[PDB]
This record gives C-alpha cells, structure tokens and sequence, in this order.
C-alpha cells in the first residue's frame, strides 16, 4: 500500500505557535570571567619563570597575549612547545602590523595552539624596516611560509630562514603592500603592448579614482572607555586611609 | 522520464506539426496546456504528467526562429 | 546574526533533501570506499605523522587522520554546536584514505546536525535587536525617526567596533579558519589577517610528497582539498 | 624474450595433432625451462621501482 | 580528588585510545579460497559497475535551458533597475547610500536642485564591471529606488554596454517593473 | 513577537538515514567459484566432443 | 621537513662591513656568470654584455652606502632577484622591467629645459 | 648510558609515528631523575622555574613508582598515552638542559621603548 | 533499528516506481532502500517563494524584554560600551602585586606609607627578581604557583572530555581505520 505516491504532505502538519519570544539579556563578557582570572594567574606563571624575556602579558576575552623582545624570540618559544604545562605544539600563525608611529614599526605576532591542553597563546615582538627577528622554522616548520608573506606584506627580515623570498606578489614586485605607506592602487599597472608584442608594466593610470569616504568618520567619540573586568587578586591594593 | 513511450503518447497529444517544430526547436517532446502569451509572441505551457522532472514542468516555444 | 530571516517553506523542502542525500552519499561509497583502485591511490599515500602534522601547523582531516581528536566545535563550540548532537571522525595511518573516510563521516554528520536544526529551529529574531549595530526592519525606518538615523549611520559611516584585537577561529571545512582583526576604535579594520588552512597545507606539501611519485602528488593536493583564493587571499 | 617464447609456441599449436603425446611433452618441458626464468624474474623484482627518499623508522634513542 | 601536574582529566586518553591490535593473517573469520575469489572474480568492481548501470534507469536530471529555465526565488540579485512610483515620478531623491555602502565603488552619483525644486538625481552610474551584485544598495535604498531584477541574461559583446546610465537604469526599472512588484510583494516583510 | 515565521512541526519530522547503509549482497563466493568450475566443466564437456566429431569427419573427408 | 630551493641563502645579516663586502661581490660575480644563462632563458633581444652592464649599474645605485644594515637588506634583496632570474620564476615580462631603454625610443617630445615641460604641464 | 623515548616502528597506536614503547616506566624514571639532577645542579634554589618542574617531575614520578599498569598512569597524569608522557618528559629534560645556558631567573635583558606596547585606547589620540 | 537508520523508500520525498517496474526494480537493487533522487513535484518547492501565503502576515520579530515599551532603558542592554578593558601588566604592576599584595589580599601598609611604598614599585625601587627571592613560600605556593606547589596549566575555557564509540553504534565497522568520537 504506502509509496511515494500516497506520501504525508508535510506542509500540512501543524506548526510550532509561539506568542511572545523570551531571550534574557546577558552581557557576553561574563561568560569569560573566571578563565580570564585562570589566564591571569597562568601568565603570572610564565613571567615569573622567564623574567628575562616576558616583558608583559595581556589578557581579553580569553586571548593571553605574552610580550617579548626579539632576542627572546627562540627561548621563550621554545618553552611554550617544550614544558610539560604549555605544550603549544601547532603553529597557527605569523602575522606582522605597521604602528608607523612607534619607532620600531611592525610588531611581529605569533598565534600557538596546545591539542593537548585545548588552549590558545600569544606572543608578540617588534622589528623595523631593517633590524630582522629570530626565524622560528628550527621550531616548527610551519612558519616557513608565514614567515616569508610577512617578508612580503610588510618588509620583515627573519634570521635563520632557510629560503626567504615573495610568496604572494609579483616576481619583480617592488614594495610591500601592507605597510600604510603603501597605496591601495599601488605604483604601477600592466597592459599588452603590440609594439613590442609583450606585457609592460607601466605607470598608474585610473578612469575612475578611488574615493575613500574615510572622512564621513564619525566626529563624536563612539564607545566611552570599556568595562574592568581584572580579578582582585591582580589589581593592586589601594592603601586604607588611616 | 526519458522514455520512448513519453515521446510517443506526447506527439499523439501535440500533432506531428507541433513535433517538428519542437524537435527543431527544443529538441525534446512536450505536450503541457497553453497558459498564455506575451506581448512579443511567446506561448508558455504547464504540464502536469508525472513523468516530467522538477524544473520541467513549464516550458516556452518562442516565436522567432533566433530565438533568445 | 542573519541578514534575512528565512523563508517559508524551506525547512520542509532542507528535510526533503535530507530524506535522500544518504542514498547519495552510499552511491558514491559504492563506487570508491571498498574499492581496490581508490584503495591503491589512496593508502598509504600522503601519510603525516601526528607530531609533524602539528609542527606544519595542519588542521582539520589532515590532522584527524593523524590520530589527534580535535574539533573546535567540540573544543570551543561558538554558535549552536553545544546545542546538537554529532560525532567526530578521527582515524590512524595518516594516510588519504583515512581523510576520505573522515570526510564522509562528516558528510553524514553535517546530514544529521542539519536534522537536528530543522526539528529545533526556535522563534525570534534573526540578527541583534540592537540599532547601532544592524539595520532596523524597513517598517520602522520609514515610521520611526531614531530608526531612520540609525539606518543612514549604519549604511554610510558604519557602526564603530571597540579598540582591541581578536584571533578566532572555527571548524571550516577544510580545516581551522581564523582571522586576526585589529581594531583602532574607528569603522573601518585596522588590520585583517586571514589564517587559511590551505596555506599551510600546501606548504607541508613539501614535506609529505617527498619521495613520492607524481600519480601520487595529485592525490595529495585532492586531499588538501585546495582553494587558491584562500591559500593567496 | 617472452614475445619469441609465445612465438614459438605457435608451430605447436599449428601441430599439435600430428605431434600427438611427444610434442605435448616437449613443449611441457620448454614452458617449465622458460617458468623457471620468470621465476627468477619475480624473485629479483626486476620490474620493480625502488624509492630513495625512505621514510624514517629508526627510534629516538637519547643519550643520557 | 585527583590533582594533576601539567595535565587535566580532559587531556587524558579516552577510556579505548589505544586501538587494538592489526589482524594477522591467521585469526581470520574468512577462508582463502573464499577471499581469493573475490579477489580474481572482482567482486566490489561488479558491484560499483552495476551501482552505475542502476543509473542508467533513472531519470536525467538536465533541463533545456532556453526553453526551460532554473529556480529563482524573490530575493534573486541581478540586473538592475530604477524604479518610478505610480505618478510616474522616479524614486531616487540622491541621498547617496548606495554610493557610500557600495563594496566595489560601482555606483557613481551627481545631483542638484531639479527646476520644479526636488532633490533628483543628475547622473547615476553603475559599472556592472565592478559590482559584485550584493544587494547592499536594495537594502540602503530608504525609497526602493535601486533595486535588483531576477534577470541574468544581459550579457554584451562589448564593455562600454555595461557601463550603465541613469536612461539604462530608468528604462530597465520600467521593463521590469512587474517582476520587481511578485518580487517586492514576496519579499519587503523579511527587509 | 513570532507571527508569521518558518518554524518546524509540534511532533518534528520523521527521522532521517544518515548511517551507511551498503548492504552485504551476493552468494557466498565460493557458489560462484563452483558456478565458474561448473560452466567451464560443461564447456569442456562441450568443446572436446566436438573436437573429437571434428576428427572423424577429417578421417571421412 | 621544507627544505629550501636551488640556489636559496639562509639570511645571516653581517655585523660587519668587510664581511658583507666579500657577500656583495659574490653576489655580483654570480650575476656576471649568469647573464648568459638570462640572455637564454628570457628571449632576449640584446648582447650579454648589455645584461652585465644593467647589472653594474644597479650594483653602483648602492654603491656609496654607509649603514650597514640597509646593506645587509640590499644584500639579501639582491640574492632574492638572482634566485629569481637563474630559476626560471620570471617571465621576460618581469626580466625587461630592468630593460627600458632597449626598447624604441618614447616619441619625440622629451622634455629637458623649462619651457618644454610647461607647454606640456610638466614644470 | 641511552634511554628509548620513541619507537617508529612496530605495534601502531591510534597516533601515526608513534608505536608501542617497551618497558615505558624505567624510560619514563631515568629521564625525570635526569631533569631533577640537571636542575638540582646548574639552576638556582629560588628559581621559580626551577620549583615548577620539579614539583611537576616528583608529582609525575610518584605516579610512575607506585602504579604499575599504563592506563592507571595515563589517568593519574592527565596529559595523553604513556608513550607521549615519555615524549614530554624528553622535551622537559632538553628544555631544561638549555635553560642551563640561557638563564631565565635574570633579569630583563632588553626593556622595551615606552611607545612600545601602546594599543588604542588612551583617550586623547584620535 | 538505530536512531539513524535505514528508512524505507516510501518514506523519502522522491519520485519512484509504479506497477510491474516497482516489483522489478526491488528484484534488481542493491539496495531496494535507495531512492531515485527526483523530488516529487506536487510537494516540493511549492507553493512557490513568490507566492508564500506567509508574506501577508509575516511581521518583524522579537524578544520580550528588548521590545518593551515601558521598562526598558538602552544603557541597561548596551553591550558595546560595556566592553571589557585590555588589562596590560608590564614588570612594575606584577612586583607590586608579588611585595604588596592584591585588593584580594592585602600586604601594604595603611595611609601614606602605603602610598610612597606604591609609588616605590612605581618606580624602578624594587625589581621583579628581588621581589621573587624576597617572597616567601606561601606567596608563590599559591599565588604564582598552585597551593601544591603544581605550575598552573593553559587553561581551557569549556573542558571537552572526549568519549569513543565501538561496535553497532559506530559510523564504520570494526575493520575500518576511522573511529568515532563523541
Ligand atoms: C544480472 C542481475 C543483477 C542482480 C543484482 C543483484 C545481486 O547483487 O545479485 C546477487 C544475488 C543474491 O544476493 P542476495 O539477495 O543477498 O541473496 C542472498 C542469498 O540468499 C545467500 O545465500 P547463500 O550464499 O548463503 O547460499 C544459498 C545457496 C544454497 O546453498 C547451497 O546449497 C550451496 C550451493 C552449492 C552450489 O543458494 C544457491 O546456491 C542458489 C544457486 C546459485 C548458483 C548460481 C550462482 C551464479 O544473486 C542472485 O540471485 C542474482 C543472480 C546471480 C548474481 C548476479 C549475476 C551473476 C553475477
Ligand atoms: C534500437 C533503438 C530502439 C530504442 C528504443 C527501445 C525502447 C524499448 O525497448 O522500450 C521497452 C520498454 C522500456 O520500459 P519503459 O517504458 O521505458 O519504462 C516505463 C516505466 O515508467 C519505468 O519505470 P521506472 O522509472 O521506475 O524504471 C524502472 C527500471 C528499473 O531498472 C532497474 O532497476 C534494473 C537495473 C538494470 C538491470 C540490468 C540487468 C541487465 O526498469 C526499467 O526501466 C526496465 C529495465 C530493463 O519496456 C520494457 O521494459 C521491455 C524491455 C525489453
Ligand atoms: C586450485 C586448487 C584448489 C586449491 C584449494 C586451496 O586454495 O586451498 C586453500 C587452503 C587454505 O584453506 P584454509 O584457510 O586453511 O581453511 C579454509 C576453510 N574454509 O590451502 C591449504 O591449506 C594448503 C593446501 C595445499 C594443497
Ligand atoms: C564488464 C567487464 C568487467 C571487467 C572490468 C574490469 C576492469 C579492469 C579491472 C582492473 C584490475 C583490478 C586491479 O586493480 O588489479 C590490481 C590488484 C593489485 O593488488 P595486489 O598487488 O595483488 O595485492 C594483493 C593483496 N590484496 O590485483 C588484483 O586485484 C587483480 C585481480 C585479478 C584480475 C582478474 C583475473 C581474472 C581471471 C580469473 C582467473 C581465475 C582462475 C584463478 C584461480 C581462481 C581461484 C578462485
Ligand atoms: C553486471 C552484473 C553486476 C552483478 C552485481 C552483483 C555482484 C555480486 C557481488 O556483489 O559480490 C558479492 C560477493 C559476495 O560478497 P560477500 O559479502 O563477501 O559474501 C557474503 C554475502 N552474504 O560475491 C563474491 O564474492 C564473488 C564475486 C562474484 C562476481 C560476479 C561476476 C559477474
Ligand atoms: C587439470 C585437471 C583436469 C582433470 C579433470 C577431471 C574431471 C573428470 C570429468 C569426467 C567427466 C567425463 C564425462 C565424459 O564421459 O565425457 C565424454 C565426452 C566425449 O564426448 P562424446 O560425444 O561422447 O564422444 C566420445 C567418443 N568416444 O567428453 C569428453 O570426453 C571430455 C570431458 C571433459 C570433462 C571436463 C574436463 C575439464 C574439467 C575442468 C578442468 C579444466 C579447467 C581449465
Ligand atoms: S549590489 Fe552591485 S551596485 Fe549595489 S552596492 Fe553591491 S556591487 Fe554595488
Ligand atoms: S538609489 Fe536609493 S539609496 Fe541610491 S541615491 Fe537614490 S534614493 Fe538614495
């Protein structure tokens, strides 16, 4: 008897009637509180235990951010995929970002995950046009690349890399394009030339030029400062009065 | 249906000129009710034999022979 | 959230599919899984270690077939993974066979989630209930003047994100997904870094094709599973 | 070599009548003789093709 | 009631981690002889054959494409229109939303005081060239001046016809009008 | 409110397959292996008596 | 693991200028032997005495450099575009970058004094 | 005298590259009783560093002394099978080993610039 | 059965078989479960999405707290500028936090002398590592180190304790080389 032709019409069937939605309203960054105290105190740990590298530490929303010099670049790495607490062993990125107003411009960022611990970590150190920074590649072989399209976005040189050159641009590219001095557009462009029956790269031209609209930012400040979301236990004491 | 008794009973329901003219123009065997015309002069069709798949079941048959 | 919210009727027809996307799914396993000819291209071709497959930075199948159960939807759900029930495959010998196998299970289980949600969809809204962040419906753009100016700074200026940065990540398909954002209290991003998991796999392309022969490296991209878009950006 | 072997098996199957329980022993005895270098063939593996980059499988053994 | 030096009850194996063992070649539930045929009479292959030949029976899935088209749903982005009220007059009033949420920088707009005192556009152009046909500008419009028309069969032989104008884009809303009316009227409650 | 939105049925839907479902099919191998030996038995049975007929019709001819 | 490429240089920036100076004619010693190689691979329309002269002059662009690092950057920049050129990675496209005044002569009008370029708004 | 850390071969795992270990808990005590005299010799009492690994070292010893059986241990020490707590326990000792020549407990070699570290949100800069 | 199968065909929206050609084609499958993938036509994709009854009634939704009329203030829902700060500890703050204490527990002195001995942390007085060799058992024991004197490990915001399935349950039999994780 039953077949596809004497099949339940589905469309029929009564539907869920709901009359009033109830959603709470909750504040997102309270979920986090007690594992950015966890965070706090294992960042602790690690300044405590490499007080010659670990300049600072910062904690948002689950991210520990560690900061570090360059020469502290291996050592500290090094721990963060050796010791038995913070065995960070896959590399997940390498990033670098242009603060042009710093004197050292571009700050490198190591992004590291443990499978082990299910935890994620930071490290951040700074370089300049022309002070390089420690390869990692020794370490984890999966900063070759990453290594080499921060050489290419950004100008960083890192020292030990086995083969550094451009990954993402063109094979005579002269710039680096991530750097806010660089223009969108670039410097230069391509077209086919019948004369000379090739491609030639020749100077910039648009028939419509780029139009910004960053100057419609808005005149009046956003959002006021944040939410202080530090645990007691790592605000310093006010002294009682008397 | 893919079938050759479709194409069969289709050009016993739309005569032999309207199989030529499908057959030099769609390339397969119709048969569907008319369901109107446009301004430029294309009849639109709806069939309702289960043998025609979704997204087959409407269909046209333009007026210009480079058609578009 | 969502830009649209659904339309009507689609969740009967998502479940008319999924009545016979397994069929599908078994057609296509007839022809490949026990197969001798997939199973001599695929086994032991492309194999990667467990710890080499975390030191180049590999995710997804490439690091499941490894051994390694990770899943950041099991690991750090974000959206509505802690409220559906589905499995994780995870396999050994590293090799394309046990990624072919890891990616019809999640076929299977994508199938099931996709169960789940279409029993489970709840009533609301679809996207923030909050104007300075998304558009407000056009009824109340067009009668209410706080909307109105709500929707004309959202379409022109933007909303302004606070001062900070963020890396998340998630279980895309082919593999841990990420994005490195930079916000400078303004509109517009100061800086967008995507981590794309092809990128490092075709960079331990290197390493796991190595004595190899060539029939064998087109299996090894064909399991990276490699979009270029996302490898360049 | 194997090309001239089924080769010369055609004049047996041209007289295998007339070459009736001698010639059937023969060419027996000529497709052992020439199974034996086959035989051989296989053992060798010959037609094999070997790969230089090994995959390492020496322990990690730490000095103390 | 345990405590845990660089570990955690999480990051302890599963309770049958440790896979079992590889099967020999003895313990197997499976004769030789048996396996050996399957082995030389190709037993999966037939099987992945016939899976292919039950194929061959069932119905095409291709639809003919000039004479029968694919599914397309109201919210379907296309060519583009600019849209008249019932007066006749043309929506637009040059506010420039669309210009300034436009990813590609596809839209290019000139406006001024028209002589009967309205604020009504001068010129109007899209590059289809640049747009990537996102729908932000139907979305920006506060008037339903821009919109998307269901239609894709617009392609040219040369670049300077996809250089649309504010008469392209007039005519065009005034073609399609009632297919953007089905579709308006399906889908301005989700928008 | 939730008035006119695309929501589910009170007693859901009928469950899926989403399990492998390649079912075991055939014989046992070996009847095809005794069905083999037993076409090509007949075969023989077949082919040889014809070569030996073949035979005495070359004594006649 | 990634092992590097043909003729790849593990970047180890000298803290001293008689050591980069040695690295430096290295480098210009293997585009000097190379030219030929570049004369061959990229379909070349001129003498190989050309190529080594381009290379001389972009070898005397950074010639009265002082600070070290901005030559150990140049350094390694340049070994970049050597792996680039002795592996066929470029194109003669990319390769006649270097070679713009091989090709015909731009036009008639180039302007050299003042009234030229303000007849051609180039002052 | 040597210590097996990893077998490449022989009786697979559910981990790829790592195979069955022989006799793992005598690997496992030389290799920590090796940590504790490399900190015991070359690095400071006060160290925090130093207090970490051997109150890690001792805790994880104990668990190896007194159990016998390898799944015990793999849930008394909660960080995967007993062949990775060998692997971990050989990163330790060479982690260790080279922050005998490094030397962490000093102080800070290079201080950073006081623009470094400024991120956005000081109130007067944009 | 399982919880996931298998399902009969007339039980799956696809057009199928009729007649003598359904009693045949349930002869000649590998699997008379498996369906031709043809959605029937009656059922799916209609009415169509241009011609939804739902349209004429569908109004925007909401959630009660957030719609409300009377009792409810944006600054009591305004997440955005709620935001938590980026708390930043260079060498100086974690010294005062190691010498001194914490607002949690407390170890300065009252008053001014407090004050100035903050403001000698503030200042390069004290160092990070004088501060370390200078604190006592039971401040790291717990407060850089665990109370057991343990490092703390990378924490884990939600813990996943991971379970296999075997046998019946699993999604490959046993012979197969992929598992199954809950
Ligand atoms: C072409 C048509 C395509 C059909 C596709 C369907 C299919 O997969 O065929 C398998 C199908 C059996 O699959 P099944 O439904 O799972 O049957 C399970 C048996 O009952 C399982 O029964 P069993 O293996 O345990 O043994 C029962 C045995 C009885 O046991 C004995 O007495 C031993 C017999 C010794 C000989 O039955 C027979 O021997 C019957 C005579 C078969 C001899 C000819 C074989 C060819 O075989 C057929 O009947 C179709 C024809 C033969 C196979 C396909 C064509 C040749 C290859
Ligand atoms: C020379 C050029 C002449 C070409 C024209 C030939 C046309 C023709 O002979 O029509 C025969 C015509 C073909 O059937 P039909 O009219 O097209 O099927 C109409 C039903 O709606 C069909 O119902 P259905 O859609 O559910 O199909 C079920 C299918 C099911 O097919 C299967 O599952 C069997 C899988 C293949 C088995 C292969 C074993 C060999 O069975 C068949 O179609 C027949 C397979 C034989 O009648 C016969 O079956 C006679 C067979 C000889
Ligand atoms: C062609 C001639 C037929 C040869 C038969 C054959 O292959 O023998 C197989 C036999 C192994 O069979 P076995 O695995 O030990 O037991 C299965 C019982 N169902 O092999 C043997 O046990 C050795 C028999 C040598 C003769
Ligand atoms: C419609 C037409 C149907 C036919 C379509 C077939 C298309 C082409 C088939 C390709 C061959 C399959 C293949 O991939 O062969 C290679 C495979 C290699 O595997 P192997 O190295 O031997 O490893 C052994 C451990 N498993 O080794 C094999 O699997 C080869 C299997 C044997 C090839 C078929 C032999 C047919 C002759 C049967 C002889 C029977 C007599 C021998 C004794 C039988 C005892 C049961
Ligand atoms: C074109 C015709 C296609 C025929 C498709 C049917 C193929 C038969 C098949 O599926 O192989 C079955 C195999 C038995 O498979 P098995 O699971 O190991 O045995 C227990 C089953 N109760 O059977 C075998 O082991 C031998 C393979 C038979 C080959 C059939 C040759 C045609
Ligand atoms: C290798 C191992 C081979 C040994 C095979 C042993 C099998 C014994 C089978 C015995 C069957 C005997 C039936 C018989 O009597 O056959 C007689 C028939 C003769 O044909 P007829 O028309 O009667 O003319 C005769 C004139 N005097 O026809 C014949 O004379 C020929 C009978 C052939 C029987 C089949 C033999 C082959 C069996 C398969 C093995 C080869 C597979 C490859
Ligand atoms: S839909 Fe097209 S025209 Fe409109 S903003 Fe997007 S890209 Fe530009
Ligand atoms: S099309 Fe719409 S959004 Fe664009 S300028 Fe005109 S009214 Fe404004």
């Amino acid at each position: 008897a039953p077949s596809w032709e004497n099949i339940k019409d589905i469309r029929l069937d009564p539907k869920v009637h709901v009359d009033e939605v109830y959603e709470p309203i909750v504040n997102p960054a309270d979920r986090y509180l007690q594992h950015v105290s966890d965070l706090h105190q294992y960042a602790k740990y690690i300044m405590a235990a490499l007080p010659k590298y670990i300049q600072g530490f910062s904690v948002w929303k689950d991210e520990l951010t560690l900061h570090v010099a360059p020469s502290a670049v291996i050592p500290v790495t090094t721990f963060l995929r050796d010791n038995t607490s913070t065995q960070y062993k896959s590399i997940i990125d390498i990033t670098a970002v242009d603060y042009p107003s710093r004197e050292n411009r571009f700050e490198v960022v190591y992004n590291f995950l443990s499978v082990r611990h299910n935890s994620r970590i930071r490290l951040k150190t700074y370089a300049t046009e022309v002070t390089p920074v420690p390869s990692i590649t020794c370490l984890y072989e999966g900063a070759n690349w990453f290594e080499r399209e921060a050489y290419d976005m950004y100008g960083v040189f890192f020292e030990g890399h086995p083969d550094l050159r451009r990954i993402m641009t063109d094979y005579g590219f002269e710039g680096h394009p991530l750097r806010k001095d660089f223009p969108l557009t670039g410097y230069t462009e391509v077209r086919w030339d019948e004369e000379k029956r090739r491609v030639v790269y020749e100077p910039l031209e648009l028939t419509q030029a780029f139009r910004n609209f960053s100057a419609g930012s808005t005149a009046w400040e956003p959002v006021g400062p944040g939410r202080d979301d530090r645990p007691d236990s790592f605000k310093l004491p006010t002294p009682k009065p008397e | 249906s893919s079938s050759l008794y479709r194409v069969l009973r289709n050009a016993w329901e739309v005569g032999p000129r309207s199989y030529w003219k499908q057959l030099n123009s769609i390339g397969d065997t119709k048969s569907g009710r008319l369901v109107g015309t446009d301004i430029y002069g294309n009849k639109f069709y709806e069939t309702d034999h289960q043998d025609e798949i979704h997204l087959r079941t409407r269909y046209v048959e333009y007026k210009e022979k480079d058609y578009d | 959230g969502v830009s649209q919210d659904l339309p009507a009727g689609l969740l009967d027809d998502i479940y008319m599919w999924a009545t016979q996307f397994g069929d599908r799914l078994d057609e296509i396993e007839e022809l490949l899984t026990d197969n001798r000819i997939w199973k001599l291209r695929t086994v032991n071709i492309g194999t990667v270690t467990a710890q080499d497959a975390l030191n180049l930075g590999l995710s997804g199948p490439m690091l499941r077939g490894s051994g390694i159960p990770f899943d950041i939807r099991k690991n750090a759900p974000y959206d509505a993974y802690d409220k559906v029930d589905f499995d994780v495959p995870v396999g050994m010998n590293g090799d394309c066979y046990d990624r072919y196998l890891i990616r019809m299970a999640e076929f299977r289980q994508s199938l099931r989630i996709i169960e789940q949600c279409c029993n489970d969809m709840p009533a609301g809204a679809v996207k923030v209930e909050d104007f300075k962040i998304n558009s407000p419906p056009r009824n109340l753009m067009k009668e209410d003047m706080e909307a109105l100016i709500h929707h004309f700074l959202l379409y022109t200026k933007g909303y302004s994100v606070p001062p900070g940065e963020t890396y998340t990540a998630i279980e895309a398909p082919k593999g841990e997904m990420g994005v490195y954002v930079v916000s400078d209290g303004s509109e517009r991003p100061y800086k967008c870094k995507i981590r794309a998991p092809g990128f490092a796999h075709l960079g331990a392309f290197d390493h796991i094709a190595r004595g190899h022969f060539l029939p064998d490296a087109v299996a090894i991209i064909g399991t990276m599973d490699l979009v270029f878009g996302e490898v360049d950006r | 070599p194997f090309d001239l072997e089924i080769s010369t098996l055609l004049p047996y199957v041209m007289s295998i009548y007339l070459v009736s329980n001698y010639g059937f022993t023969i060419v027996l005895l000529f497709l052992l003789i020439l199974i034996i270098g086959f035989v051989y063939e296989i053992n060798t593996n010959a037609l094999k093709i070997n790969k230089h980059n090994k995959p390492n499988t020496d322990s990690l053994i730490y000095k103390l | 009631i345990n405590i845990y030096a660089g570990g955690s009850a999480a990051a302890a194996p599963p309770a049958g981690f440790r896979i079992h063992r590889p099967a020999t070649w003895e313990e197997s539930e499976e004769g030789a002889l048996s396996k050996a045929t399957k082995y030389f009479l190709l037993a999966e292959m037939f099987r992945g054959l016939y899976v292919v030949l039950e194929q061959f029976f069932r119905a095409p899935y291709t639809i003919y494409y000039p004479f029968e088209k694919g599914p397309v749903s109201p919210r379907f982005r296309g060519e583009h229109a600019l849209r008249r009220y019932p007066s006749g007059e043309e929506r637009c009033i040059a506010c420039k939303l669309c210009e300034a949420i436009c990813p590609a920088l596809a839209i290019t707009i000139d406006a001024e005081e028209r002589i009967d005192g309205s604020r009504r556009t001068t010129k109007y152009d899209i590059d289809m060239t640049k747009c990537i046909y996102c729908g932000y500008c139907q979305e920006s419009c506060p008037v339903d001046a821009i919109v998307e028309t269901p239609n894709v069969e617009y392609a040219t032989e040369t670049r300077e016809e996809l250089l649309y104008n504010k008469e392209k884009l007039l005519a065009n809303g005034d073609k399609w009008e009632l297919e953007l009316q089905y579709a308006l009227d399906a889908d301005a409650p989700y928008r | 409110p939730s008035v006119g939105q695309d929501l589910p049925p009170v007693g859901g839907y009928e469950p899926v397959q989403w399990r492998r479902n390649l079912p075991a099919r055939g014989f046992r191998p070996l009847v095809y292996l005794a069905a083999l030996c037993g076409i090509c038995g007949y075969g023989f049975y077949r082919a040889l008596g014809g070569i030996q007929e073949r035979r005495e019709l070359k004594r006649e001819k | 693991a990634i092992i590097a490429t043909a003729f790849a240089e593990t970047v180890k920036f000298s803290g001293s200028k008689q050591e980069l100076q040695k690295r430096t004619l290295a480098l210009y010693r293997q585009f000097l032997r190379g030219a030929p190689t570049f004369a061959d691979l990229y379909e070349v329309q001129f003498s190989i005495p050309t190529i080594r002269t381009k290379i001389r002059q972009e070898f005397e662009r950074h010639r009265f450099v002082d600070d070290l690092s901005i030559q150990n950057v140049l350094y390694a920049k340049g070994h970049m575009e050597y792996q680039e050129c002795i592996n066929f990675w470029k194109q003669q496209a990319q390769f006649l970058k270097y070679f713009p005044e091989e090709d015909d002569i731009q036009g008639r009008h180039q302007p050299s004094n003042f009234v030229d370029k303000f007849l051609k708004n180039r002052a | 005298q040597s210590v097996l850390v990893q077998m490449r071969e022989g009786t697979p795992i559910g981990l790829t590259g790592i195979y069955q270990h022989p006799n793992p808990r005598p690997a496992l005590i030389a290799l920590y009783e090796a940590t504790l005299k490399e900190l015991q010799d070359k690095h400071p009492k006060d160290s925090v560093y130093r207090q970490s690994i051997e109150n890690l070292t001792a805790h994880r010893k104990q668990i190896v002394e007194d159990n016998e059986v390898s799944e015990v241990i793999e849930n008394k020490i909660g960080a995967g099978l007993i062949e990775e707590v060998v692997i971990q326990a050989h990163e330790e000792l060479e982690l260790a080993k080279k922050m005998s020549e490094w030397k962490p407990w000093e102080e800070l070699e290079e201080k950073p610039l006081e623009d470094q570290w400024v991120y956005f949100n000081k109130k007067g800069v944009e | 059965m399982l919880p996931g199968g298998p399902v009969p065909v007339f039980k799956k929206y696809t057009v199928g078989s009729k007649g003598i050609w359904e009693k045949l084609r349930v002869l000649l499958a590998i699997a008379p479960n498996r369906s031709t993938g043809n959605p029937i036509v009656p059922l799916y994709r209609v009415p169509t999405p241009g011609s939804r009854p739902e349209a004429n009634v569908y109004q925007d939704p909401s959630s009660y707290p957030t719609n409300d009329i009377a009792e409810n203030p944006y600054w009591k829902r305004d997440h955005r500028r709620a935001y938590p700060q980026t708390a930043f500890f260079d060498q100086k703050t974690v010294t005062g936090l190691l010498e001194l204490g914490s607002e949690a527990t407390p170890r300065i002195a009252d008053g001014e002398a407090g004050t100035k001995a903050l403001a000698n942390i503030a200042n390069g007085g004290v160092s990070f590592t004088q501060a370390l060799g200078k604190s006592s058992k039971d401040v790291i024991y717990g407060e850089v180190l665990t109370v057991n004197g343990l490092p703390p490990v990378a924490p884990t915001l939600a813990p996943k304790q991971w379970k296999i399935i075997e046998g019946e349950a699993a999604i490959y039999p046993k012979g197969y080389p992929c598992r199954t994780f809950h």
